[PDB]
């Protein structure tokens, strides 16, 4: 609950990293 | 913001949800009913957040909140046991 | 999110149960492997 | 649970031992002092506990123990054949 | 599941376990 914000941000980051994982070339 | 989000991405996000809640290397767990229930729950959550959010960031935030809550519950019950 | 907060409770329990199940299957596997290594060592 | 009133610690211990012996019959070539064997006895205790908790009668209890022994034995046979 | 002798084996194991009572 203190570290809640931290983890939430961590999870946000983890989820965002899903955008730039999807590509070809 | 829906114009910039693809079906593929949503699918991947669902999968990420699942893995963050219950990280499993196993293949034989994926065939179990409880796991299927998790994937289903995740799909529902993703749908609800997709409908509710008014921006991509808000969407991510809400998904994250939900993941966090599930994780906390799971941790609490593990400690209890 | 009306019945879902309860759903959260069932789902979680299910997952915890599956977790225990898996741990224990791995324990079983380990113990059996152990038995077979013991069997081999006695035989030569 | 009622049927528990008629089951003694001693009996349960003996049943655990019988489980162990049925899984891995050994006339002790110093095998009982090995860690793997101890792990087996521990597993057996867990199994016995689970059946003691779950069964709603003595007969059910025996039945469940038997089922579990059978399963373990089958698995062990299969793994032995695999390792030939 | 797909064994004939399974039932027989199970009963044998039941017997083995019951025989623990009368051994005491």
């Amino acid at each position: 609950d203190p570290e809640k914000e931290k983890r939430i941000k961590e999870l946000e980051l983890l989820l965002m990293s899903t955008e730039n994982e999807l590509k070809g070339q | 913001w829906h114009e910039h989000v693809t079906q593929d991405l949503r699918s991947h996000l669902v999968h990420k949800l699942v893995q963050a809640i219950f990280p499993t290397p196993d293949p034989a767990a994926l065939k179990d009913r409880r796991m299927e229930n998790l994937v289903a729950y995740a799909k529902k959550v993703e749908g609800d957040m997709y409908e509710s959010a008014n921006s991509r960031d808000e969407y991510y935030h809400l998904l994250a909140e939900k993941i966090y809550k599930i994780q906390k519950e799971l941790e609490e019950k593990r400690r209890s046991r | 999110s009306a019945p879902e907060d309860l759903l959260v409770e069932e789902l979680v329990d299910g997952l915890l149960s599956l977790e225990e199940e898996l741990k224990d299957k791995e324990e079983e596997k380990a113990v059996l492997d152990g038995l077979l290594s013991l069997e081999e060592e006695s035989r030569g």
